[PDB]
């Protein structure tokens, strides 16, 4: 399972069940958005 | 006494191919999946 734990993710990245001693970059972390925002101008009159 | 200047190393760079190409879009990511393993090759080369 590639998303169980870092070792399994490494095994999937290398596509192997044995991992040699070393350091491997398996993925990329990035913060996810907390909420969405909409900022439109305060306009009310409907277009004719 | 004379000087000899020799470069030994240069800057170690990494590029998240899937983020340079598709910043955070998942449509673009799903569409880039069908190019195979170009991104993995590029990251492998830069890591080397």
């Amino acid at each position: 399972d590639c998303a169980l734990d870092p070792l399994s993710e490494t095994k999937c990245t290398l596509k192997s069940f044995t991992v040699e001693k070393g350091i491997y970059q398996t993925s990329n972390f990035r913060v996810q958005p907390t909420e969405s925002i909409v900022r439109f101008p305060n306009i009310t009159n409907l277009c004719p | 006494v004379t000087t000899e200047i020799l470069p030994v190393s240069m800057t170690k760079t990494s590029v998240d191919c899937t983020m340079y190409i598709c910043g955070d879009s998942t449509e673009c990511s799903n569409l880039l999946l069908q190019y195979g393993s170009f991104c993995t090759q590029l990251n492998r080369a830069l890591t080397g």
